[PDB]
């Protein structure tokens, strides 16, 4: 399979630039946070 | 929030450059390092 | 001392021009020719 | 060690660039002053009658 891939080269350079553009796309759209807000078996209710 | 913020590209830029240099020392080549460093997107795409 | 043991030898071996046997820069023209003649002369004075 | 880096000039260059990057980055975020703390520390008790 790889023996065949190494005769192609140029086809797989395009696949790579697609993967990079795909990666670059997903990274920008994926929202960022710091640390997940975890359930800790407790919480409080303020009455004011 | 006011005292600095987002020094991540700054630090991951020099992280790439030090990885490049270390590989350059490993192979004794300014070019062969790229054959390793191009796999970075292959992992990131699946995570994303 | 680390630079003189690591980098300086690497630079001397790669990016330093070959000096022909006998040449002490006396053959050079302009100021440096005079300085090399003066210094090689003063080196003989000093040793004697 | 010198013989090692005569044959491996890129390795020799890599050590030099990392030291310079490490230094340059450290230099930017160092404090600036005329002197360090050279004067000995002093405590004062202030009372009033
Ligand atoms: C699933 C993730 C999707 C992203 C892409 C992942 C990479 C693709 C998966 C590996 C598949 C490679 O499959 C491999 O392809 C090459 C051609 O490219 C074939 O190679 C064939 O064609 C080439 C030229 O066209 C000939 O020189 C070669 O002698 C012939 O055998 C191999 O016989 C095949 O086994
Ligand atoms: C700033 C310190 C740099 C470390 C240099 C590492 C030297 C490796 C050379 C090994 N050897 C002696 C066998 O040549
Ligand atoms: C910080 C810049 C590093 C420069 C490295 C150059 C390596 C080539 C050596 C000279 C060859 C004749
Ligand atoms: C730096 C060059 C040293 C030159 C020394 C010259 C001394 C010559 C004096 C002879 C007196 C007997
Ligand atoms: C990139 C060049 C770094 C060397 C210069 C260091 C200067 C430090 C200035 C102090 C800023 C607070
Ligand atoms: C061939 C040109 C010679 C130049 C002489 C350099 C100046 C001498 C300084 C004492
Ligand atoms: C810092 C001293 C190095 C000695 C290596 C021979
Ligand atoms: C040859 C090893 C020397 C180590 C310098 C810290």
């Amino acid at each position: 399979s790889v023996g065949g891939i190494l005769r192609s080269t140029g086809r797989y350079l395009v696949l790579y630039l697609i993967i990079v553009v795909g990666m670059a796309y997903l990274f920008v759209r994926l929202p960022s946070s710091f640390l997940p807000d975890e359930d800790q078996g407790v919480f409080m209710t303020m009455v004011q | 929030e006011r005292l600095s913020g987002n020094q991540a590209p700054s630090l991951y830029a020099i992280s790439l450059i030090v990885v490049f240099l270390c590989l350059a020392a490993l192979y004794e080549s300014w070019s062969i390092p790229f054959s390793v460093m191009l796999v970075v997107p292959l992992g990131v795409i699946g995570a994303l | 001392v680390l630079v003189a043991l690591i980098l300086t030898p690497a630079l001397c071996a790669t990016m330093l021009k070959p000096i022909a046997k006998g040449d002490h820069g006396e053959g050079k023209k302009g100021f440096f020719g005079w300085f090399n003649r003066m210094f090689e002369k003063s080196t003989h004075h000093y040793t004697d | 060690m010198p013989n090692f880096f005569i044959d491996r000039p890129i390795f020799a260059w890599v050590i030099a660039i990392i030291i310079m990057l490490a230094g340059g980055l450290a230099a930017l975020k160092l404090p600036v002053a005329q002197y360090p703390t050279i004067a000995p520390p002093a405590v004062t008790i202030s009372a009033s009658y």
